[PDB]
């Protein structure tokens, strides 16, 4: 019940929004520099592809279906101990 | 030569080190080498002294393996060895030519001088004219003295850029990165003096500290003398190979003998720094020689080994015991590595297999041993394949119960069998001073039984003597082989029936009532002394004289046995639920959990066997297993955000996933791999399914969800490959046991 639904305390009333809110390319912009600050304790990497690039590959679909599940898989993970989860790194704030 | 001039003193050896190697004046035949003593009297007292030898080039080639070596080449790596500022590392490009130099250098020194022996009272007679040691004795003159140690922790910090490392892995794709670093320091040496150092050594009268914040100025903590832990000496020699006058300046230590250093986390690079830095300081002032630098451990090879050391060959002069801590038996660890340094003279484990015999003379006394025997044995031997069977008439799933079943043991029989094979063939070795290296090895066998380093050391060393040269396997093979066909031969008249085993050890049936326990006790012990004997005898027959007496050892008795495979089998005992399980892999902390399931589920459905039921009973026992299964999956849920729970351990000789790119900037965390690689395995996006490798990177860790189906379906195999067999031979059934995950509980780690 606890690992699989949302927090108690994300739904209630508060005097202010603690969240990240942007538009698309800025939030391109601030998840590769999380990403960049998790990289050097296990995070692995993601190592993408554009059209137009010097490397054709796979995945041509570009910076549109590839926000949401980054963020939402972001959003999904738990935390262990006193160390603050994952999504800390873009929210920057140590109580979310 | 002269007896008249020769002064002789009473002392004691507590090192031997290789001081210089180089050739004579007007040859080129043979070498010659200077080696030095740092002996002790009888109440305490330093002195150094000094001998000198000559190798030709025969034995160097014999003690290589090969005829691909030459002088020159020992010669040029001996002059190039002795200028540590420029070439630190001279071991890592060949270290099978320093193993053959060293083992070689010994052996003559043992030859020529005289017998000698570490931590023993000895007669030590020199000449004064020249002051070389030219004589040695052993006597007896009381109780000498006690050795003493040292603690040392140092911490160093080097810089190295990771492309260079990721370009060395490249080109091999399967080295350990411990030698990546060293090979990378090696190409740079300038890197090892802009480290930051510290280093802390307590000894049982002093106390020494020192930070270096940069190892070419002056350190920025300093606490206590140089002076105080070690003394500078001049002495004037005068050999044989030289035309004029020589001098040599040595250190010797002060109220210690040998350094100690906790396991816990030990790095080559720091303690090699260090010395460098004290043989460049020392060795300053002109007019004297220097000695050579070289060092040996298990980093210097691509792949690395199983058993970790740290062998010092030339400057300073006293050895170094890496032990690991953490453990309650440390005082038993070290008494043992003490013990273990001194009855083999310290050549073991850096030289290898050649502390025994030279890796050239094997096939001789191999064949000289095999024509004796005894023309059944002898035809045996001729025959030997690995992949047959001779004795032991079972098969895959079956079951035996109730009855006595028993089992056996011969306990250390190829040591045994080998020493005694050695000195039968030993007649025909083309030398009458080769015995010494057996009687070495007869020693340790006679140690074996009371102490378990000894055991220990026996059990890494054969199997490198068996792979030196395969005659040895072969003739083991076959005298194995007729020692088992004779145990059959003599149990097959005291009421006993081999059941499995290979001869080392094995397990049978007896025939008596399986009601009365009182009489069953009386059977057994005469089983066992009947097939001694027999053993014995036979052994004896084909003219094989053994140190110490055969001894045969019962291990339990039971009343029921499984057997599912070639190797896996179940023992019970229905009377004080005593089992023993054997066959199941172990490669993570999560295998064990299932090895306990596995042995309570089997209880019980042994257990419930015993109500004399129709068919039903199986429909019945398959409930119970499914049962268990479950329960198990559940129980893992709790643990699902441990990582190191869920690693699994990997050798160099298997396959691997890649290394990411960022296990490369780790830095200080790369020193201890030797052998062994911890993975785990993570999902980051959809199925990606990507590796980790969990030791590289410092604490905590910051990973995406662990990857559970695919490590539960991995052991759920293993579960059901003993199940399905136990189904088939209890109950004669058809039917595999298949649990269904993918339908029942896969959502959970979805």
């Amino acid at each position: 019940l606890r690992a699989r639904t949302y927090a108690p305390g994300a739904l209630t009333p508060a005097p202010a929004y603690c969240g990240a809110v942007d538009s698309a390319t800025k939030m391109m912009g601030r998840l590769a520099d999380a990403e960049k600050l998790l990289v050097p304790r296990g995070w692995p990497a993601f190592a993408p592809a554009s059209p137009g690039e010097d490397t054709a590959g796979g995945t041509p679909p570009p910076q549109t279906c590839g926000i949401v599940k980054r963020l939402l898989r972001l959003a999904a993970t738990e935390q262990q101990g006193p160390t603050p989860p994952a999504i800390a790194a873009l929210i920057r704030n140590a109580a979310v | 030569m002269d007896t008249a001039d020769i002064v002789w003193v009473e002392e004691s050896v507590s090192a031997i080190t290789l001081y210089a190697v180089w050739l004579p004046p007007r040859a080129r035949e043979y070498f010659h080498a200077l080696v030095y003593f740092v002996c002790r009297n009888a109440a305490g007292e330093g002195r150094a002294r000094f001998a000198e030898v000559s190798v030709t080039a025969t034995e160097l080639r014999d003690f290589y393996g090969s005829a691909d070596v030459s002088v020159q080449a020992v010669v040029a790596a001996a002059r190039a060895a002795t200028t540590p500022a420029a070439s630190p590392l001279e071991p890592l490009e060949n270290p099978t030519l320093w193993r053959a130099l060293y083992a070689c250098v010994l052996a003559a020194l043992e030859r020529q001088t005289g017998p000698v022996a570490l931590f023993a009272p000895l007669r030590i007679g020199s000449d004064p004219r020249t002051g070389l040691v030219v004589k040695v004795e052993r006597a007896s003159w009381g109780p000498p003295a006690a050795p003493r140690a040292a603690l040392l922790v140092a911490e160093a910090n080097i810089d190295i850029d990771p492309m260079a490392l990721a370009a060395r892995v490249a080109e091999h794709p399967d080295a350990r990165l411990a030698w990546a670093r060293l090979a990378a320091i090696r190409d740079t040496p300038q890197c090892a003096s802009a480290a930051s150092l510290t280093v802390n050594i307590t000894t049982g009268t002093a106390l020494f500290a020192r930070e270096y914040q940069t190892l070419a100025f002056p350190p920025i903590k300093k606490e206590g003398a140089f002076g105080d832990l070690v003394e500078v000496c001049e002495v004037g020699l005068r050999p044989r190979g030289h035309p004029q006058r020589v001098t040599a300046r040595v250190l010797l230590p002060r109220d210690y003998d040998y350094f100690v250093s906790a396991g816990e986390k030990f790095s080559a690079p720091a303690l090699v720094a260090l010395f460098r830095q004290w043989h460049t300081t020392v060795h300053a002032a002109p007019g004297a020689l220097a000695p050579v630098f070289a060092f040996l451990g298990p980093e210097f090879e691509v792949r690395g080994g199983p058993v970790p050391y740290f062998a010092v060959l030339g400057f300073p002069g006293w050895p170094t015991f890496t032990v690991p801590a953490t453990a309650e038996s440390a005082r038993d660890l070290v008494r043992g590595a003490a013990a273990a340094y001194a009855a083999l003279l310290g050549a073991w484990p850096a030289v290898g297999a050649r502390v025994v015999l030279p890796p050239r003379a094997w096939p001789g006394v191999a064949s000289a041993a095999a024509g004796c025997l005894l023309p059944a044995v002898r035809e045996a031997v001729a025959r030997w394949h690995p992949a047959t069977k001779i004795i032991q008439l079972l098969d895959p799933p079956a079951a035996v119960g109730p009855v006595w079943t028993a089992r056996f043991c011969f306990p250390g029989l190829r040591a045994q069998l080998l020493a005694a094979l050695a000195d039968l063939g030993g007649s025909g070795l083309a030398d009458p001073h080769g015995r010494t290296g057996l009687a070495r090895l007869d020693a340790l066998v006679v140690a074996a039984p009371s102490e378990p380093w000894a055991g220990a050391v026996l059990e890494r060393l054969v199997p490198d003597t068996c792979n030196a040269c395969p005659a040895l396997r072969q003739l083991l093979g076959g005298v194995m082989a007729a020692v088992c066909l004779q145990i059959e031969e003599t149990a097959s008249s005291v009421k006993f029936a081999v059941c499995g085993g290979d001869g080392g050890a094995f397990w049978g049936v007896f025939n008596v009532d399986p009601q009365d326990a009182d009489a069953a006790s009386g059977v057994i012990e005469d089983a066992r002394r009947a097939i001694e004997t027999a053993v014995g005898a036979v052994l004896r027959a084909n003219a094989v004289r053994l140190r110490h007496p055969l001894c045969l050892a019962l291990e339990g008795v039971y009343t029921h046995a499984v057997a599912w495979s070639q190797a896996g089998v179940w023992f019970w005992n229905s009377r004080d639920n005593t089992d023993h399980l054997g066959g199941f892999p172990l490669r993570g902390p999560a295998y064990t959990t299932a090895a306990g399931v596995v042995r309570d589920t089997l209880r019980r459905v042994l257990g419930l066997t015993t109500a004399c039921v129709p068919e039903e009973d199986a429909l019945t026992a398959r409930g119970l297993m499914e049962d268990a299964c479950d329960r198990l999956i559940l129980d893992a849920f709790n643990k699902r955000l441990d990582a190191e729970y869920w690693s699994v351990r990997v050798s160099p000789f298997e396959a691997s996933d890649p290394l990411p790119p960022t296990a490369f900037r780790g830095g200080a965390l790369l020193d201890a791999e030797h052998y062994w690689r911890r993975v785990v395995r993570v999902c980051p996006g959809g199925g990606e399914s990507v590796g980790v490798p969990v030791d590289l990177y410092p604490r905590p860790l910051v990973l995406p969800p662990v990857d559970c189906a695919h490590h539960l379906r991995e052991i759920l195999r293993e579960i059901e490959l003993v199940f399905t067999g136990v189904l088939a031979g209890v109950w004669g059934e058809g039917g595999k046991f298949v649990y269904p995950f993918d339908d029942k509980m896969s959502f959970l780690f979805a």
